[PDB]
Parts: C-alpha cells; structure tokens; sequence
C-alpha cells in the first residue's frame, strides 16, 4: 500500500444486545446469542464472510422470546444483537493448511 | 480498488481467542450468578478451535488478573497470525465489562490492539464479543 | 413468520467515525466520510450488500491523512467511520421495476 | 429452513424516503463552529439516494421544534408500500446527542420514532440512520504494517 491506517481500524465490536436493553438465556443451557452464534460457527463459521454469519446470528437471536422468567414483565420480551464494524476488507476463516 | 478485497488469511497460526468467563461475581456486588455461562465458554472453545484459534480461557479472573493477562497476550507477537479474538462472558454497567471484584472501561481493553499500541495486529482484524446486558429495557414484539 | 420480532431489529446506524474521535473534511468539497460514502453509492450502491459497501466506505476513509488545518495537532491524523447493524437479512437496492 | 442468503424483500412500489438534516450553522450561543461543505455532502447524498429510487426530502438548519416535528411526520405517514427508510443527519453531536440549530436532541428519541410499536409500516424492514457528526475530541493516529 501507499497509505497508512487509523490506529482505531479494523475493530469488530459483537454485542449480545444494543446499548440501553437486557439479555436473555435459556435456563441453564447459556445465553441466546452465544448458543446462536456456535450454532452458525458451526454450519458457517468456515465458509461465509464474518459479518454475514453475525447478521445471520442477528436474525436467529430475534427469532427467540421469553418464555419463563421470574420478572413477570419478561415474559414474552425479545432481544436483537449488534456488532459495530471498523473492518475494511472482507473476513473470512477459510480452513488453514 | 478491489470491492472483493479481503483479509489476508494464509499465516502459520489462525491466532489467539481470549475468553473471559465470568460465572460468579463478589458478594458486595450485589451481581447474580451467571448459570449457563460454562456451557457458553465451552461452545465457543469447540467451534473457535475447529476454525484454527489457539483458544485461551479464563474464568472468574479479578480486575488485576485480567488486565494482566490481556497486556500480556497485546505484548506478544501476532505477526505469524491472521487475527486476534476476545470473548467478555460477564455483566455490563455503560462502557463497562465486570471482572470478579470490580469493573473495567471496555476502551482500556480494546486501548491495548490499537495500532499505536500492537504493531503486530496493525492491517489485521481484532474481533470483540461480548455477551453481557447493555442496560434496563426488554425490547417489546411486534408482527408484520 | 411464525415469529415475532424485536422493536429495535433492522436498524443500521452509520457513523462518520467511532466513538470518542474526531471526524474531517475536505477544505469545502464536504466531509471526508460523506464524500467516499456518496463516491461507493455511485459505483456500487445498486449492486453491492449495503453493509459490504459501508465495509468499502471504512477502507476509503481509512486512506485519507489531513493535510491542512488551523489546530496544527490535528495535521497527518486519520480517520475510520463506524457502522453498528442490528440488520437481520442482507440488503441490496437493485434497480426497482 | 434457514436460507443463509436470505435478502430484505425490496420489491414494494416505492424504495422509500431518505430523510438529510443538513446543519451548516448554528445559534451564535450554542459557540459551535460552522460546518462550511455541508451543503455539497447533502448535494450529494441526494443525487446519490435519488439514483437508488429514493424520495429525497432535505431540511437546512432546523431549530429542535422544526426537526422534532417534521421526522415525527414522517415516522407517522405509511411506508407499507415502501422498502426502507433512510434518515441522514449532517450536524455536530455531543454524547448521544445530535445539535439542530438552537439545541441537541437526544439521538434515541430520533430512531424511537422508527421501533415497531412506534411505526408498525416499517416493521420487518430495514431503517438506516446516517450521522457525520464528531464523537469526541481524540484525533486518530496513522500506522503502517509490520513488514
Ligand atoms: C428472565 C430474566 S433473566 O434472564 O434472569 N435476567 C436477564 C438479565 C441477565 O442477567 N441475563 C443474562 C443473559 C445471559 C447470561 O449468560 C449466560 F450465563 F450464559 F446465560 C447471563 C445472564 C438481567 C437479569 C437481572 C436480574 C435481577 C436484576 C436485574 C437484572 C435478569
Ligand atoms: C482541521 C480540523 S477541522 O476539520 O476544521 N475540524 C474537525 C472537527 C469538525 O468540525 N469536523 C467536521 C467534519 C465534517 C464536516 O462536514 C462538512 F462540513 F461537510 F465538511 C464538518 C466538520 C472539529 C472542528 C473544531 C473546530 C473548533 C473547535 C473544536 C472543533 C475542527
């Protein structure tokens, strides 16, 4: 390259939940975002590009409600993920030889 | 300018993922347990270590502890690695991540990948999860 | 379908800069982040993801230094813009029927 | 099933509005500097988003009241036969904050207005706020590579 780089580049800031909100767990099996995420890992984590799988783990974590929960005004309650982006190119984990 | 442009991946070593798994917190915190946090902790070992990290755990490390260890792990060389991973299982207060005993700016954490600060990582991607609550609201459903 | 979602899902929020940082423009041709947003709209909004082109929007941003400015402090700095997606599916603008 | 490719549904009759808030100067006591080149940002911003299909509907230097209400107009008129929701701020911020010509709103009121229990015609489509404001007063430093 010609150009230098920002010092604050290339960050990926993945968030159970946005600023201000509450995240949720299935009982004792962990929380919703990090069972959504392994789960897309697992199928994707090898293939697609980082944040496609993060939009993917967005999509699956919406999915879910409250379904039990010992604050009554819980229940039935949701949850939608964030991650933030200063990456500047496409991120892959391709299997390593 | 390649608008297919990506990271470049082909180093000897995937690289480090950090998790900082908090569980329980102390007693004057007034902080609940997390229950399922382990199951969480071991789930993302399976799956980063099948996508080549060296996964590194940590569990219920107090503030001092922590911030050792995560300077250490910013000092070492990462110039043979396509990135950098590091996992917050805890709770949350604004710009905060709790340890066992007291909490810790998030900056002060990503503060040490900068580029000023890690030469190594400099053009590599440094990947932040963190898996705590961000305030007091329940987000409400709603249908199409 | 059979789900429901959260309030706050499918929002995107795209910042000229992260948080706690300066944000720069040219001497009167417009802001640095706007200027390189508008420059991918134009060669790739009707084509491209719309997160993969702010993806393209944060390397371009990432190339400029200021050159010119009346706090000396501020000469040779850098920039990179932030965007925060709570997106649950890819999105494109393709040319509308 | 879960089909990894899955897009927004963009196929409505309209693409939607793009929302620009362009902000150049400010009440003298607010003691903000004048933000000279907005002007060709919004230029921009609007050929740009017209290109995609976009109604464009641009307001320069806003009081509070002014913003409040015509971004509550708009949260309130339907946008079921729309794809999206574009909304682009041009302007200085403090904290959460975004500056109109006499104050700063609170940038949760402005997005508030766009959840859906707040606007159910949007609901399950994507709404995409823009902000080229300042977020603090750390200039970025240059890097390069290790070799
Ligand atoms: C039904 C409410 S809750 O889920 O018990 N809880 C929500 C929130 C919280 O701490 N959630 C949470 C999510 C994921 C976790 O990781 C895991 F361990 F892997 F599961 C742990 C915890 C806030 C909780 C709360 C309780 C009392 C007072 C304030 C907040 C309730
Ligand atoms: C040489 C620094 S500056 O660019 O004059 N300026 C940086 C910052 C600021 O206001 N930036 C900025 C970026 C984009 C803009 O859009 C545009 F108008 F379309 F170009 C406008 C403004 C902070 C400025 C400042 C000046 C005095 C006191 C504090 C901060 C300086």
């Amino acid at each position: 390259s010609v150009y230098t780089l920002p010092a604050g580049a290339d960050f990926l800031m993945c968030y159970s939940v946005a600023e201000g909100y509450y995240s949720h767990r299935e009982t004792v099996n962990g929380s919703w975002y990090i069972q959504d995420l392994c789960e897309m890992l697992g199928k994707y984590g090898s293939s697609l590009e980082f944040t496609e799988l993060l939009t993917l783990v967005n999509r699956k974590v919406s999915q879910r409600r409250v379904d039990f929960c010992k604050d009554p005004s819980a229940i039935g309650k949701k949850q939608v993920p964030c991650f933030a982006s200063m990456l500047t190119k496409k991120l892959h984990f391709f299997p390593k030889s | 300018f390649d608008p297919a442009e990506k990271y470049k991946m082909d180093h000897r070593r995937r690289g480090i993922a950090l998790i900082f798994n908090h569980e329980r917190f102390f007693w004057h915190l007034t902080l609940p347990e997390r229950r399922g946090t382990c199951a969480d902790r071991d789930n993302l070992t399976r799956r980063f270590s099948d996508l080549g990290f060296e996964v590194k755990c940590f569990n219920d490390l107090k503030a001092e502890e922590l911030l050792l260890k995560i300077h250490e792990v910013s000092t070492v060389s990462h110039a043979d690695a396509d990135c950098f991973v590091c996992v917050f299982l805890s709770h949350g207060e604004g710009n905060h991540i709790y340890a066992y005993d007291a909490k810790i700016e998030i900056q002060t954490l990503t503060g040490l990948f900068k580029g000023d600060k890690c030469h190594s990582l400099v053009g590599k991607p440094k990947i932040f999860i963190i898996q705590a609550c961000r305030g007091n609201q329940h987000d409400v459903p709603v249908i199409p």
